[PDB]
């Protein structure tokens, strides 16, 4: 279920106080909180800082065309 | 820690779940009732056991407590049987269904301060804490107990009341329905005993049919759908048709004599009351909630009817907790556990200082 | 009194590059421009400036 | 900064793929200038346009600038 | 699929994270990017 994957996620980035501690942590940061166009300016930079890698970057973009993931790891990067 | 260990209390039609916050799960779950003799009072399990020879209560039958001495008794049971914990020792996260009268709010505050003499409380609604169990704000619930379901529109965290609905056709009725469709079968499960053993069969191999009509024509020309079932004496029953057709009833209740509308209709109908700028964020964030939700395709079943209600350019998303049974207690657990939420607690203060009424403004 | 003198004199230049346009030919366009142009080059702007009118075309 | 504002002017202009076609583009002396711009009017031509414009060019000096004035002239 | 993804998050920056967090944004996403900021720092 999705409370089970949380604590898989929590078990993953850290014995089980330690466990409780990191997963109350990871509900307090959720309820603090409460896609194309990004990539290519993301490629942009790389391409003026790497041309190589900047293309490689476009061809997976293309052939992933999920959003929401693509997004998700731009935020993180 | 500094702080002493916070209770959260959910508070069922038919079963109570108790324990800690911070937990995964309940600690406890018991019957919601309270017995006296034809030891003077029995709760839980134990007036379940003897009710042989006790006059049963349900003080909370349909989601409302109608009873506030033997609701009282439940929770002193609560507290000292089933937690083993002095309750005024204790901050207390307490549950109540959708569209709660106020008065009964602040009934249930002033019995937990002055009764009980908890350090702290608080009271939030089941549907809005099954919604945050599933990491969401904003969404609409349809929960189905034991003994009342509703529908529960949640913008933001707050649940609109204009738009809530209540059906009066949860699991309680499917039981007994279980039992008349398989006494006309050929069995006879008639009894309050035998309504326990069928409450049982509809919990392990009911399911919710894709579509009703094929199914039971599958179940009509083979026996490929049939199972069998063992009873403590060792005979073995069959289960047919009877094995869908019982919560079919959550989509037709005419079955039960009942001129209500299904529970695809009725999400669609409180969906529908919401400001058409939110339905949307409804019709992609509904989540089921409650054992009477537990029925093996329920979800495909809710998604294909919704479907077919709204407009074909909405896009439909069935959420279907694995465990949405007692979502609402984890949903109280994590809520009870949040950093920001320690400042919303009632103190004892707060109560000594505003009365019973505070209640409308701290538990909003 | 200072970042004031700032913007009158930006909206100074901005008026006589206006003018400079017109005669070897908007003004929102070459805002975007000049500030492209600032940051750094200047040929190959070009060349993407033509590339876009053709396709709107 | 600069990648916004490049994205900004193909707003104007008009697009995902014309974006990306213009990132890639990115990625891959006043005096000569104002005197090719001079040679250029004189082609056109006219004669009066361009001694106003060596007027307008001091006027911008009194208030980088090689860099917009060749834009300019690409654009003609 | 999966395969494909994990690559592109090498090229913007582990795999079972990936994983998992893929399976929490099929069932709100800059949202999650915070929580996994903030899982971090508490482990640092
Ligand atoms: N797996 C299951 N399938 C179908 N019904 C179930 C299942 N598990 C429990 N139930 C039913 O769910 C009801 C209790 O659910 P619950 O949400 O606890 O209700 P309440 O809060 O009103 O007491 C009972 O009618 C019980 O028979």
């Amino acid at each position: 279920s999705i409370t089970q994957l949380f604590d898989d996620l929590c078990e993953a980035l850290l014995r089980k106080r330690a466990k409780r501690s990191l997963k109350k942590v990871a509900y307090n940061a959720l309820f603090t909180n409460l896609a194309r166009n990004k990539i290519l300016m993301l490629s942009f930079d790389l391409r003026v800082g790497l041309g190589p890698k900047a293309d490689r970057l476009e061809e997976l973009v293309e052939e992933l065309e999920v959003g929401s993931v693509l997004d998700l790891l731009v935020q993180l990067a | 820690d500094e702080e002493v260990a916070a209770l959260v209390v959910d508070n069922g039609s038919g079963m109570c779940k108790a324990g800690f916050a911070g937990d995964d799960a309940p600690r406890a779950v018991f019957p919601s009732i309270v017995g006296r003799p034809r030891k003077d009072s029995y709760v839980g399990d134990e007036a379940q056991s003897k009710r042989g020879i006790l006059t049963l209560k349900y003080p909370i039958e349909h989601g409302i407590v109608t009873n506030w001495d033997d609701m009282e008794k439940i929770w002193h049971h609560t507290f000292y049987n089933e937690l083993r914990v002095a309750p005024e020792e204790h901050p207390v996260l307490l549950t109540e269904a959708p569209l709660n009268p106020k008065a009964n709010r602040e009934k249930m505050t002033q019995i937990m301060f002055e009764t009980f003499n908890t350090p702290a409380m608080y009271v939030a609604i089941q549907a809005v804490l099954s919604l945050y169990a599933s990491g969401r704000t904003t969404g609409i619930v349809l929960d189905s107990g034991d003994g009342v379901s509703h529908t529960v529109p949640i913008y933001e965290g707050y649940a609109l009341p204009h738009a809530i609905l209540r059906l009066d056709l949860a699991g309680r009725d499917l039981t007994d329905y279980l039992m008349k469709i398989l006494t006309e079968r050929g069995y006879s499960f008639t009894t309050t005993e035998e309504r326990e053993i069928v409450r049982d069969i509809k919990e392990k191999l009911c399911y919710v049919a894709l579509d009703f009509e094929q199914e039971m024509a599958t179940a009509a020309s083979s026996s490929s759908l049939e199972k069998s079932y063992e009873l403590k004496d060792g005979q073995v029953i069959t289960i047919g048709n009877e094995r869908f057709r019982c919560p079919e009833a959550l989509f037709q209740p005419s079955f039960l004599g009942m001129e209500a509308c299904g529970i695809h209709e009725t999400t669609y109908n409180s969906i529908m009351k919401c400001d058409v700028d939110i339905r949307k964020d409804l019709y992609a964030n509904t989540v089921l909630s409650g054992g009477t939700t537990m029925y093996p395709g329920i979800a495909d079943r809710m998604q294909k009817e919704i479907t077919a209600l709204a407009p074909s350019t909405m896009k439909i998303k069935i959420i279907a907790p694995p465990e949405r049974k007692y979502s609402v207690w984890i949903g109280g657990s994590i809520l009870a556990s949040l950093s920001t939420f320690q400042q919303m607690w009632i103190s004892k203060q707060e109560y000594d200082e505003s009365g019973p009424s505070i209640v409308h403004r701290k538990c909003f | 009194a200072a970042a004031a003198a700032n913007l009158n004199a930006v909206r100074e230049t901005m008026d006589v590059l206006l003018e400079i346009s017109r005669i070897l030919n908007d003004m929102e366009t070459l805002s975007i421009c000049v500030r492209l142009c600032e940051q750094g080059n200047p040929e190959a702007l070009s060349s993407v400036i033509k590339e876009l009118r053709k396709a709107t075309e | 900064s600069p990648n916004v504002l490049l994205q900004n002017l193909c707003c104007r202009i008009l697009v995902a793929q014309q974006f990306q076609y213009a990132v890639r583009v990115i990625g891959s002396d006043e005096f000569l200038v104002a005197e090719k711009i001079k040679k250029e009017l004189i082609r056109q031509r006219r004669e009066a346009d361009a001694a106003l414009f060596s007027e307008l060019h001091r006027k911008l000096h009194s208030q980088n600038k090689w860099s917009i004035l060749y834009l300019l002239l690409s654009l003609s």
